[PDB]
Order: C-alpha cells, then structure tokens, then sequence
C-alpha cells in the first residue's frame, strides 16, 4: 500500500542494506577456499577431513545466505 | 523584628540552611548542628579575612561589603557586618 | 569558654539594630532570584595463563578441557598432537596449576594414541586418563615410573570401534565412573584405576546398527547417572548411564551439525532447577534445549566460525562462554542479555577457539586456542547475581515459541 | 611564559569549553543588580552581524523558550563577512549581544531550529544547501552540509522544517524549483527521498512557504509563487502536488496552518499573505479562497496564528506596521495594530510557542520583541465556529 | 576572537580591565597596568587556591563554580573553571 510505501523507505533503506551487508559477508565468506579457512583445520581436528568438512562449510554458507 | 523575616524564610524557594555568625567567627544563633553552623561559619570567617587582607592589600582603603558563592549543590551569600559576620545557606534551584 | 551568657546581646534592641542592617542587605540580595541557563550542558577479562611447553605444548591441538573439583584451578590441557611434534607420543595431557601461574607442565601424561579428550580423575588428580582416537581409553599415572600410560583398554569388542571423543569422570571415588564417549553409538562407564575392560559399556546407537558418532558431547554438573547426548548430526538428548535410556531412547531433535559442547547449567546462584543444557554447534548459533523442550528453546548467535564448545559460568549461573573459528567468546546472561554479549572480543590474532571451560574454582574461562596454550581468562566483574529468576522468566518464554 | 608556548595552548584543544564558559559566565554577569495594548518590549540588534543584513526567518525553540533562530541574508558590502548569518537572543537572560552567532556561506534562508534535538540548528541557504548547527560543537561552522545532487536542492531552499516524532522524525527542505527531499537528521550527505512537486502545467511548481497542520499529516501548505495555493500529500499517489487551492493575484509570501485546541475544534484552516496585499482564510476542504482579509497599504508578507487564541493571529507590511488580528470581535479592521520606529518594511512575525507573546522580524537589522496579555481563550468554543460559520454564510452571495 | 572577546566585554561599563589569570598564575589574559596587577593575580591566584580548598574541604561531591565579591569602591567577580580561572573588574555604572 503506498501510504506505508512512502513511510517504509525509513525502515526499507538501513533493513535492506543491511541484510546486503550480510549477504556481503557471506560473499568474502565464501571467496576464500575451504582449506585456508580455520573450520578445516578445527573440523580435521573433529576427524572431518577437507572433503566431508567441506560440504559443512557450504552447506552453512547455504543456511546463513538462504 | 528579625523573626518574622526568619519566618519568611523558612519556606522560601531554595533554603538549605539560617543561621549568621554573632561573635567575629563564633557563632550563636543556629538553626543547625555544631560544625554546619560554628565550624564551616568560621572557616568562611577566616577566608573572609583573608579575602579582606587581599583586597586591603589592593588598597588598605579599600575594604570588603558583600560576598556570595554559588556552586553545584549551595549558593551561600556572605555579608560581613562590623564585627560579627553574616552567613546564608540556600540552594542553587 | 565564648560567652556567659549569649542571649542578652542578641535579645537586645541595638545589636539587632545592626542585625536590622543585616537583614536589609538580606532583603536587598534575596530579591534577584534569577538561575543559570543551560546551552545543552549534558552534565572484564584477565588473561591467566599461556601453556607454551618446549616439548610438550609445541603449538598443539587442545582436544579437550577439564576442570577437576578435587584439587581446583588445575586442568588436564589435552593436547592432541599436531604435526610440530609426531614423534612425540600423541594426545598429549598435561596437568596445570592456577595457582601456581606458570607456562611449564606439572605432569607430563603422554600416551601412543591419538588422545582425544584427556580429562581428570575424581579423587585421582595425578592418575588422568583419556580416551583416543583409536577407539581405546588410556590411563597415565606420572607416578607410576611411566608417563606413557599405565592402563591401556584393548582395541577389542569389549572397548569402542570409532573414535573415543570424551572420557569423562562420573561420581567421586566411591563410584568412580568414567564415562567414555565414543563415535560409535557406544560409550563404556569405565573405573578410574583399571582401564581394561569397561564396567558399563552401554551403547548410544539407534535401533539399527548405526554409527552414532558424537562430537565430544560434555556431562551435567553433579553426575546424577543422566547425561546428555550430542551426536555429528544434532541429536541432542538424555541419556541415562543404566536402564532403558542408555541408548537413543530419548528425543529433543530438530537441530542441524554437530554438537560439540552440549552443556547443562552450572552451579546455581540465584536460579531455577539448573537443568538447561545448550548445544553448541555447526550450526553458528548454540540452541538451548531442556528436559522437557523437545525443539530449540533459544538459539544463540555466531555467524564466523564453528562453535567448538560451551561451558556455563558457575559462579554467575545465568551467564556461560561460547566460541567460534575465529576468536570471539560471547560470554553473556540469558536474564540480562538477549543475544549480545555481556562481554566479547577476538583472542590475539585469529585462533579457531576448540574449548572454553570455565574453571571450578570461579568465573575463569579456560579460552582453549587453536595452538597448544590455554589462555584462561577470567571474567572478575561477572559475579553471582541475586534474583536471577529472569533465567527462568526468558527460558520459560522462549520454551512456549 | 613565551609567546609561542601561549598561541600553543591558547589555540590548543583545551580552551574550548574554557572560552565557551567564560563569554558565557561573563555575560551571564552582565544583568545588574540595584542597591537602593502591545508591549514594545525589545529590540534585539547588533552591527557586528546586522546591518542591510534582512531577516530570513524566525522561529523560537519549542524546546527551552527564550531562543529564537535570527537567521538572517548577508548583503555582499562586505563580502569577506559570512554569506548567511543565523543568530539566537534571549529574554530569560536579557543582555544587547545575541546568543550565538553562526557563519555561513551562503545566504541563510528559513533556518529554523530541529524537534527532539536541543542542540541541533538546521538551515536552508540561497546556494541550495542546507546546513546545520550544534550547541554542542564549538563552532561558527555548519557542523554538516548536503551535496548538490541531481536531485537535491539546487534552487534556494525557502522552508525547512522538521517532521515526525523521535522515532521517525524526517528533515524537510525545500527549494524554488518544486523537489522536496527528505532528510536523516544524524547524516547529512544523502537525501533519504527526494522527489518533485509537479503539476501537468509547469511541473516544477515555484513553491514558497511551507507548514504543516498540527498533527504531523503528510500534507503540507505549499504557497506557489502567484497565488495558486497547492496544498499536497507527501506521498501515496499523491507524491507530489495534490490539491490547487487559488484565486490570489500575487506573489505567496507566507502561509500558516491552524494553532492547537484554544477552545473550538480543531478548525483545520490555514492562511496565506501575499503581494496581493490582503491575507486570505482558507479551510483544508473547499478550493475556495474562503474570507479574504483587509486591504492594507503596501505588501503583507509574513503571518503566524497565536498557539494560544484559536482565532488571533498577527501579519506585518511594508510600512512596519504590526497589525495583529483577532477575529471573535473584528471582521473588517485588525483588532490591536502597532508601528515601530520608522517604517521598516518588515519581514516576519512569529507568535511564541510557548504562547502570549510575539516576536516580529524587523527587516533592516534588528529583532524586536513584542507581547501582549490581556488576549487569551476564553471559552469561546462554538462562539468562534459561531464567528467562522457567519464567514461560511456571509460570503454566499 | 579572543580579542573580540576582549572588545566585547571591555565594552561593558565599569569595566576597568579584563584581567584573567590562569592556573599558572601567568597573565595569560592582562589588558592593564600588568607589574601592578600581576601582584593582584597571584594574590586572586592564591585565593582561588583558598576557596577550592574550602569547596573541596568542606564538601566531598561540590565543585566550585563562581564567586560574587562586592568591594568598597568596585564589584569585582571570579570565574573559576574546572582547568583555568578568570578574574575581571567591574565598577557600579
């Protein structure tokens, strides 16, 4: 409706950008490979090897993205 | 009369505290307790006469009338009369 | 002496002539009565200790923490070994003092395995045991004229097929039980002096054969025979040490990732029935869960790194200390905090934090590093708080959506 | 000790609130003490920061009273002085100086204070830009600025104003061309919606004075540059320019809604004063110019309405000639009228605030304070809607 | 501006001079006779040190804020600052 459309931009500027900065973090998340990250490492650690630690890593970008 | 201008300011807007200084730091007449009134009365007694030494120390000729300080939680006026000295408590607001 | 008498001088008729003067200059100064205008005026962590070990610490792996009751502010930092030192026995533990403040290890209890979670010992603070990665539980005894260790559990039918991912005591020396968790769906209620065959070896699996792997699921404070169970895949429950529910008997699912810490409360101040076990996990965020919840009663907040473990604060008990991969401990209450952190930053550089544990003797967390060096920090001004019913107020709110 | 070492900690980031406090005790001390029907009540000059320099506006602070932005153009006879000059005075302190003074560097246009903000002073200028000021800061300097965006006001900006409660309050400057744009009152360099009063003739409608009924509609006066009073939601579908309110032969010079309750209803009107030289009543509901107003020598170009009277209100002219304005007993005459010295063709008026007393922006130079106390409200609920029900009637012809 | 300051506010009557001393007792701020008067700003420095005593020694939480001096001849005030001071001389005009 656009009475709240002319007084959602108030709330609609910061809350869109600001899931677009999320969505920003997920993208400098996701641009380093797995192997550099520490949740390799911590989750070899946990017997979760750089290939099945891998998809939980993706998979976590995907729920946090999604 | 001096009591029914106490009397008046007894509820005046801001009045902490009534008393004066009677005997040239040594004061009497109290509306309060022993250091409120004698101790900090002569204290402010002796800091007048050295506020007076400053100022006669200016000019001897020149000697001091009235004294007032206001501060955070008192504004007191100070009139120092001929021997004895006056002082009144009050607050800021 | 000042006066005789001082009312007849002030009761006169010519001194308060000068009074009369007096009160004309008082007359004279009180009529102002105008005020200042104001022109927009206006008018907790301690760093304890480091464990940097030239032969026994060489930036290892911590595997797992453990604040011993009997003999406090020690701990068994279970360095699992990392590649700086493989000839070295693997999962190595070492046994620290608090109060004594140093970088060298007390005791050196190193075994052949790969062991995983060296915890303490009831009653036994010089006889630590752990379980390994081999599928075997190892008992050391510094001394007993071998550092290697003592009792060694067979690698049979009777021990643990997966990885043994937490030993844990269970009872004071009377019933000294050591529960050892494994990723296999079994866990085996071990003694803690001889470790050769398991006392109690229960198994955690499903009604299939399926290997229920957990990922170091912690104990409830006090060892009342219930303990909770975090598997790699959510499964967050209760299982008992005997009886019917010493299995996956119980349900409170509808989590995703592996619970690497599932905690219970810690000592109760001011609280309700202390029984809030949160699950800290892959999922960045550390869900609260209870005996009687059934869902995620209140998911908590990471958003950068794995959440490895969780630990409550025993001596404020609404508060704990969670983790991620990169550094940050949002150590914060559930009756005064809703998602923020009462306190929060990054340890020095970027380490993935395996293991916080706050230690038994008060509000000191055992901020275990990605390196093999507890840096303990204690919280100080994070003390009990009276009252703390809002605990119970925010968990109850939280339990009915 | 050494001149250097003095110039160091004289201009060091010490003596700020030092030189603040002391011009502020010292003037604080400058009330004397002694030891022995329109008011006129004072004027409110200085030669430092007013002289050929022409009142822009004036507004007092619904916050903490005796203040009232002096903002003020600059002529350019000396133009290494500030463009635009913004001043406050005082009648709780009562002293010659202003309060503050503000440089510019354009011609300050319309500057008004900012709601919720004690502090904070917002300013329309003759370059387009809008400034602000901060008690806070330490400063002649706008503490912000805005950029000159393709959409931003480029065009002076005669009307800004703050609209909205504290948890959404926006910034409202508008300048000659017709855009309106919205405003953060924290940040400065982005126009949060910037959209155009349009017309289908001559979209870019020259607006001039804007103001608001009290109860913060998304509707607002707007008075057009040769009358046609447009009046216009900020947004819904009707965006821009809504509804034309007209027949006004001149150039809109100022416009004012209704006051709060005095004692009748609401009474949603507003007024306007224009080159035409006579002040029109106008209601919200009619496309009718519904009363209009004496015909005094010379130019009307301000009017405010008392906050208190629901049916008082005051204008200005071009001969300095207050000529405030009851309506329950006049119809025809201006009830109480007063000059000042000289005839200086005056710019504003602006009724208190707080209420019960006036200040008329003198043009040339000063400021000068009236009052009055002997017009109050009275229950004359109905008696008005009485009196604006005779204006309903009357005029039908 | 700081002379403007000066112009300013010698431009108030019975102003005899704007003399402010610092916490130094230096005269960073002398308008006048300055051998004479800097006599006269360490003794009002001094005195400054006096009443802030007193403030501080006869309240625990008050700060001084500004003093209120009427002379024989003058009525002389003192501004003093939580860091500097100010002192100024003012006749009855």
């Amino acid at each position: 409706r656009p009475h709240i459309r002319g007084a959602i931009r108030e709330y609609q500027t910061q809350l869109i950008q600001r899931v677009k900065d999320d969505i920003e973090s997920l993208h400098d998340k996701f641009k380093v490979q797995y192997p550099q990250s520490q949740a390799c490492k911590m989750s070899h650690v946990r017997d979760l090897p750089p290939v099945s630690g891998s998809i939980i890593w993706a998979k976590q970008i995907d729920r946090q993205l999604t | 009369e001096v009591e029914e201008t106490l009397k008046r300011l007894q509820s005046q807007k801001g009045v902490q505290g009534i008393i004066v200084v009677n005997t040239e730091g040594i004061p009497i007449k109290s509306t309060m307790d022993n250091p409120t009134t004698t101790q900090y009365a002569s204290l402010m007694h002796s800091f007048i006469l050295k506020a007076r030494s400053t100022v006669r120390d200016i000019d001897p000729q020149n000697d001091l009338t009235f004294l007032r300080i206001r501060s955070k939680k008192n504004e007191i006026m100070v009139a120092p009369d001929k021997d004895y000295f006056l002082i009144v408590i009050q607050n800021p607001t | 002496l000042t006066e005789e008498e001082k009312q007849q001088i002030l009761h006169s008729e010519e001194f308060l002539s000068f009074f009369d003067h007096s009160t004309r200059i008082v007359e004279r100064a009180l009529s102002e009565q105008i005020n200042i205008f104001f022109d927009y005026s206006g008018r907790k962590l301690s760093l304890n200790r480091q464990f940097f070990d030239e032969r026994w610490s060489k930036h290892r792996v911590v595997s797992c923490l453990d604040w011993s009751s009997q003999y406090p502010e020690l701990l068994v930092a279970s360095y699992n070994n990392n590649e700086d030192a493989p000839h070295e026995p693997d999962g190595v533990a070492l046994v620290w003092n608090m109060k004594y403040k140093k970088t060298t290890p007390e005791y050196v209890f190193h075994c052949q395995s790969a062991v995983m979670s060296a915890t303490f010992a009831k009653f036994h603070p010089n006889l630590v045991v752990g379980g390994t990665y081999s599928g075997q539980i190892v008992l050391w005894d510094n001394r007993s004229n071998k550092r290697t260790p003592v009792q060694r559990t067979p690698l049979s039918a009777a021990a643990h097929t997966h990885p043994v991912y937490c030993v844990n005591v269970v009872g004071t020396q009377n019933a000294h039980n050591l529960i050892s968790i494994s990723t296999d769906g079994k866990i085996c209620s071990w003694s803690l002096d001889m470790l050769s065959h398991p006392q109690d070896s229960m198994e955690l699996v499903h009604k299939q054969s399926k290997a229920v792997a957990v990922t170091s699921m912690s104990f409830p404070v006090g060892d009342v025979n219930n303990f909770v169970v975090g598997s790699e895949e959510g499964s967050v429950y209760t299982a008992c040490r005997h009886g019917s529910k010493a299995g996956i008997s119980e349900m409170f699912e509808g989590h995703q990732g592996p619970i690497t810490g599932i905690h219970c409360h810690a000592a109760v101040g001011a609280v309700d029935f202390s029984h809030l076990f949160v699950t800290s996990s892959f999922d960045w965020t550390v869900k609260l869960w209870s005996t009687k919840n059934n869902k995620p009663l209140y998911s908590f907040e990471d958003n950068a790194g794995y959440v490895y473990d969780v630990m409550w604060s025993p001596t404020h008990p609404a508060l704990f200390a969670c983790v991620d991969g990169m550094g940050r401990l949002d150590l914060w209450n559930l009756n005064n905090d809703t998602e923020v952190p009462t306190a929060s930053i990054s340890v020095e550089g970027n380490p993935a934090l395996n293991r916080v544990r706050w230690t038994h003797s008060g509000r000191e967390i055992a901020v275990g590093d990605s390196e093999g060096q507890i840096v303990i920090y204690d919280v100080g001004e994070q003390i009990a708080v009276p009252r703390n019913d809002e605990w119970a107020r925010f968990g109850r709110t939280l339990a009915e959506i």
